[PDB]
């Protein structure tokens, strides 16, 4: 799904109007990495982009509860 | 004594101001 | 009232968190209890 | 006085569900000892275990007679070598090993040990290599 | 702090009867405050008999020394001596400024000794020229004290109790209430929704802890007995009917008649001095015995008018500290109230807990301040405390005299601690861990703390630009909470830099960055701009 | 707990005789082979029994010793 | 990878532990996934577009060959 | 919510037996006719876009955060107005700072 | 340096043992243990004494 609206009641950044209806105003990038992103474009992209690196810290921990719990189960 | 004085920091800026005077020999 | 003899230390530390009186069983979803890996070798799980 | 690194607090929430008159005798109670076992060698002709050797009991073979000529001397290989490992490697390849393959299969009640005797000499060798 | 806030009213009741007047004397009244306070720049006793030359900041750091300041205090002593048959004896003393303590002093403040130096003095003084400071200098190592980040006071919190374990509670409302200022000490109450229908009313504070009172029973605890008046107070009005008010009326009305089993004989009581009774029975300590102060007039009397004060001092401090604004806070109050039962009709959805709107930086002074109010407490306090107990004991109380008073009151905060302010504060600032035992009690260190890992000068000026959450006891379950507190949020841009975080690990995004322009303000002028909207014309007052 | 006793200790253990390095490429080297410094070659030991098929293959091992590589210093 | 990876790295001595590492613990055994049932191993980036580039019909200068001096330095 | 005229108590509902009388904690019964059966009552997709953003929409012609489109007002003519989307239905209004209203919302 | 509960897995997965017996007895805290056989408790044994 698209970013959602979290600055504010209907604003997903102080950038954007409360209810814009651009698709830029919720996370539709238009630059290319080689053109450069703008400052909204940008945050867009952290977000996506700190989101996968949380994605990350939670895979190695998530998988290592049930690693285990699965060895002790099957390793007999 | 010397211990407490000697690694206090203002001799040694009080001993580089010799040195540059030439009040005290360079060396120690 | 107005004494600070005995006062609650605990309330000096003004609260932090919101839920801070709540007892959560669930455990911590990024702790390395269940991985084995030693805290030098950390740097194996950075990302690329 | 700040203490400070404190020893926690361990919790433990679950359940095991595991799913003529009596007094105390000594005897007909306890006995720690296990009754000896007798070992019962199945025919050579009622074995139904595999007559290749698997790749961990070659590698228990070689192993355990690299360690026998670590600690003896003796071996029967007309091609002489400066390692255990590659006497006892050549001694399985050649069939000339003096080992053989006990594979248990049961414990009776009644203490009797089921197990097939397989020499290495006469099994399939795996790939090793 | 140490003045307005550190106010002594001790009464001991002793059983030494070695005199007439010692039998006749069952009681003490121990009472004192300080009207002194400096912490000047730090020294150090060259040859353990010297004139306590300049300490500077090489000197501590080589030495292991701690670069504290030390404290000076000067207290005023009130004794009274209480007996039967209503007599009352007063011993006054006044103290000398006398220092025992050292305060560890942040490198590059006005109280460092290198706060003007010129660069080149610095040069050879053996520090930074180009380092601005802002550490500290503890026992060998440099410590810094991160931007601890808190949520706001004077702020309601409204969150849907989604931690599926104890579902017994709907929606809980918190509002931690500070008098004024950054070093003015908070109390917390805390409004909590129930499935049976109630409205509970917590309030958290020093003479308050984990005690859960009716909606109405508050209310009614300053007059305004009447449901009538409780129920306008809460919905703002009973005769505009609305959707809203509907539902209000009839939940408040489901509270109100909702049996609960602690506070079962004065939840009926009409009467405002049975509940301030009650209330003062269950919530204040060293009264032992529920029957026998009661047939004494004066004991109740004592416990009411104690009562009263504590709340005044307690219930929504910002509304005010004096009687006279207790009719205020019943109208704060029941804003509260309604605003929660406005986020329970989903018309507002609850705080965002994530939001930097309703989020404040604390750094170094207001850490450090709530640190020493706690830590002044015990290790000052106390100490005094227990050696005029114990000089009571030992000495016939008009028998005291001027130099004997002075002697308990200094020598008690000497023997057997002689540093303990200066080394509780140090471990404080080492451990800036988020549970620590002080006294043997189970308190959390409001003090982001950060060793100074100097890999270069822009690692320095990071980790002095850092935001910390610093996760408290009862930290992140396994939930949506610990994945949403790491992402970057849409307030962020501006403020916390949207890229700095770490990769790895679980500190990734726990630890957040000042952005290039961002700055932390301080306490301004509030009683200046208060005054200004009280003399506009176009405010209405409460009143 | 995971410090504990049995997860510790008994699951797992401090060895000896092992090494710890960073890990590079090297493209000169089989797929089954691996690039140890001369460093760890000398502090790590494989113990080989003497007796009269190597004999002749650890003198060169023994007089050696600590000196020069390929060398020892334990004999049992 | 080695962006800064560690690993531990153990010598065995003991003659029943050589025996097995090579016998049984050699990397060969590996090369299959026991996982997937598919190889593990082959070439990686600098070898993949090694390979196409090698084995590619025609190069920006022309048709992809090489004189003898140059096939020789191949091996 | 009935109150009592003495004790400005909460009086219970008491439906004894054919009828419903009020009782409050000092004994007072004031009864109940017609008005007062209703018990309880549940109406679904009400009590929104009425209630919940009255007080926003009033002032979002005043917001500067609010978007705007360019559409003529009726009311003053003004060549811009302000665009707003309410609710999981994402209904548009559009208000304007003379009252203008565009009779929804 | 540690063989943890991973390593000892893997290991065990590989059908190691003798390694995991090397790593895990000879070059760690390997002892030699004496029981009854008779009552199965821990005994007391010793040649040279
Ligand atoms: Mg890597
Ligand atoms: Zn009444
Ligand atoms: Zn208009």
């Amino acid at each position: 799904q698209r970013i959602q609206p979290q600055f504010s009641f209907g604003r997903t950044l102080v950038y954007y109007p409360r209810f814009a209806l651009e698709a830029q105003a919720y996370g539709f990038i238009c630059n290319s990495y080689i053109a450069g992103l703008t400052s909204p474009e940008f945050i867009f992209g952290e977000m996506n982009g700190r989101f996968d690196l949380i994605n990350k810290a939670l895979s190695t921990s998530s998988t290592g509860y049930a690693n285990r719990k699965a060895i002790f189960g099957l390793q007999s | 004594l010397l211990t407490e004085i000697l690694l206090d920091p203002m001799y040694d800026y009080a001993a580089t101001v010799a040195r540059i005077d030439g009040s005290i020999p360079m060396h120690k | 009232g107005e004494d600070s003899s005995m006062d609650d230390i605990s309330a000096y530390s003004s609260p932090g968190l919101f839920g801070e009186d709540i007892i959560d069983r669930l455990d911590d979803p990024f702790s390395i209890e269940d991985v084995d890996i030693s805290l030098d070798v950390l740097d194996n799980l950075a990302p690329q | 006085l700040i203490m400070d690194d404190l020893v926690e607090e361990y919790v433990e929430t679950e359940e095991e569900n595991l799913v003529e008159i009596v007094e105390s005798p000594s005897i007909c109670e306890g006995f720690v000892q296990a009754s000896s076992q007798t070992l019962v060698i199945i025919p050579d002709n009622e074995r139904i275990t595999s007559n290749v050797l698997t790749t961990f009991e070659a590698t228990r073979l070689v192993a355990v007679r690299a360690q026998q000529l670590a600690i003896n001397g003796s071996t029967m290989l007309k091609k002489k070598y400066s390692s255990p490992i590659d006497i006892a490697k050549q001694e399985l390849f050649n069939r000339k090993i003096p080992l053989l393959v006990m594979r248990c299969i049961k414990v009776t009640p009644e203490g009797q040990k089921i197990v097939e005797i397989w020499n290495p000499r006469e099994m399939g060798i795996p790939l090793l290599d | 702090i140490v003045k307005q806030m550190f106010n002594v009213d001790i009464t001991y009741k002793d059983q030494r009867d070695h005199t007439e007047i010692d039998k006749l004397r069952e009681s003490v009244q121990i009472q004192f405050n300080f009207t002194d306070v400096n912490i000047e720049r730090p020294q150090h006793r060259n040859y353990s008999q010297g004139n306590k030359i300049n300490l500077l900041p090489n000197k501590a750091r080589l030495c292991g020394l701690s670069y504290s300041g030390p404290v000076n205090l000067a207290a005023e002593v009130i004794l009274t001596a209480h007996y039967s048959n209503g007599r009352q004896e007063v011993k006054r003393a006044s103290i000398p400024p006398f220092q025992v303590s050292t305060f560890p002093i942040m490198r590059g403040s006005n109280r460092c000794h290198t706060h003007h130096l010129s660069k080149t003095a610095k040069k050879e003084i053996g520090e930074d020229p180009n380092e601005p400071g802002g550490y500290f200098i503890a026992r060998g190592g440099e410590w810094v004290v991160d931007l601890l980040e808190n949520i706001r006071f004077n702020t309601l919190h409204i969150h849907y109790h989604t931690m599926q374990q104890g579902n017994n509670e709907i929606i809980r409302g918190e509002f931690i209430s500070q008098p004024g200022g950054a070093f003015e000490n908070s109390s917390q109450i805390i409004i909590r929704y129930m499935t049976t229908g109630a409205i509970t009313i917590e309030i958290n504070s020093t003479k308050f802890s984990k005690l859960r009172i009716p909606w109405y029973l508050i209310f009614r605890m300053f007059g305004m007995t009447g449901d009538d008046s409780i129920i306008e107070q809460v919905v703002f009005d009973l005769e505009s009917n609305s959707l809203v008010n509907t539902f209000m009326i009839e939940i408040l009305e489901k509270s109100i008649h909702v049996l609960d089993p602690i506070f079962q004989p004065v939840q009926h009581e009409l009467n405002r001095e049975k509940i301030i009774q009650f209330l003062s029975e269950k919530v204040s300590k060293f009264v032992s015995n529920p029957s026998a102060y009661k047939s004494d007039e004066n004991a109740v009397q004592y416990l009411n008018e104690r009562q009263l004060t504590i709340l005044d001092k307690i219930l929504l401090p910002h509304m005010g500290q004096t009687a006279d604004t207790r009719v205020r806070k019943l109208r704060f109050l029941g804003l509260l109230i309604h605003k929660i039962l406005l986020v329970i009709m989903n018309v507002f959805p609850p705080t965002d807990r994530d939001s930097y709107r309703t989020k404040r930086v604390h750094g170094s002074g207001v850490s450090l301040a709530k640190a020493f109010k706690a830590i002044f407490n015990t290790s000052v306090i106390a100490p005094i405390i227990n050696g005029f107990k114990e000089l009571l004991k030992q000495t016939a109380f008009e028998e005291l005299t001027q130099r004997n008073i002075i002697e308990a009151f200094s020598a008690a905060l000497s023997k057997n601690t002689a540093s303990d302010l200066n080394r509780s504060m140090e471990q404080s600032i080492i451990s800036g861990n988020k549970t620590i035992m002080v006294r043997q009690r189970p308190i959390v260190n409001r003090v982001s703390t950060q060793s100074l890992e100097r890999k270069n000068l822009l690692n320095t000026i990071s980790a002095l630009r850092t935001v910390n959450t610093h996760n408290t006891t009862n930290a992140s379950k396994q939930t949506e909470r610990a994945d949403m507190m790491r992402r970057v949020h849409a307030s962020y841009p501006g403020y916390i830099c949207v890229a700095q975080s770490a990769d790895t690990g679980e500190k990734v995004g726990m630890s957040k960055q000042l952005a290039i322009t961002a700055n932390v303000c301080t306490a301004g002028e509030v009683l200046s701009l208060k005054q200004r909207l009280l003399s506009d014309p176009a405010i209405q007052q409460l009143a | 707990r995971k410090e504990g006793r049995i997860r510790k200790s008994l699951l797992g253990s401090q060895v000896w005789s092992i090494s710890r390095s960073t890990i590079c490429g090297n493209s000169d080297l089989h797929l089954d082979e691996v690039g140890y410094p001369i460093s760890f070659a000398r502090t790590l030991q494989v113990a080989e029994t003497v007796q009269h098929y190597n004999i002749n293959r650890l003198m060169p091992y023994f007089l050696n010793g600590k000196r020069q590589y390929p060398g020892c210093s334990r004999v049992y | 990878d080695f962006d800064g990876d560690q690993m531990n790295l153990w010598v065995p001595w003991s003659v029943m532990s050589r025996v097995e590492a090579e016998l049984l613990c050699s990397v060969r055994n590996w090369f299959i996934s026991t996982k997937s049932s598919g190889p593990v191993n082959g070439q990686v980036q600098d070898s993949t577009v090694g390979s196409f580039l090698l084995t590619r019909t025609n190069t920006p200068m022309g048709k992809n060959v090489m004189n003898k001096l140059h096939a020789m330095g191949l091996f | 919510m009935k109150i009592c005229k003495a004790c400005s108590s909460c009086m219970v509902r008491t439906y004894v037996d054919g009828n419903i009388i009020f009782r409050c904690s000092c004994g007072e019964s004031v009864q109940g006719d017609s008005q007062n059966l209703l018990v309880s009552s549940k109406v679904y997709h009400t009590g929104e876009m009425e209630d919940k953003y009255k007080i926003f929409i009033k002032n979002a012609p005043f917001d500067p955060t609010n978007c705007q489109i360019k559409k003529d007002c009726p009311n003053c003519h003004l060549d811009y107005l302000t665009q707003i989307c309410i609710g999981s239905q994402k209904i548009i209004i559009l208000v304007c700072r003379c009252g203008y209203m565009s009779n929804r919302g | 340096l540690r063989l943890g509960e991973m390593e000892h897995w893997v290991l065990t997965a590989q059908g190691a043992m003798q390694t995991i017996i090397e790593k895990s007895h000879d070059d760690s805290d390997g002892c030699i243990s004496y029981i009854c056989r008779n009552c199965g408790e821990p005994a007391i044994y010793n040649a040279s004494h």
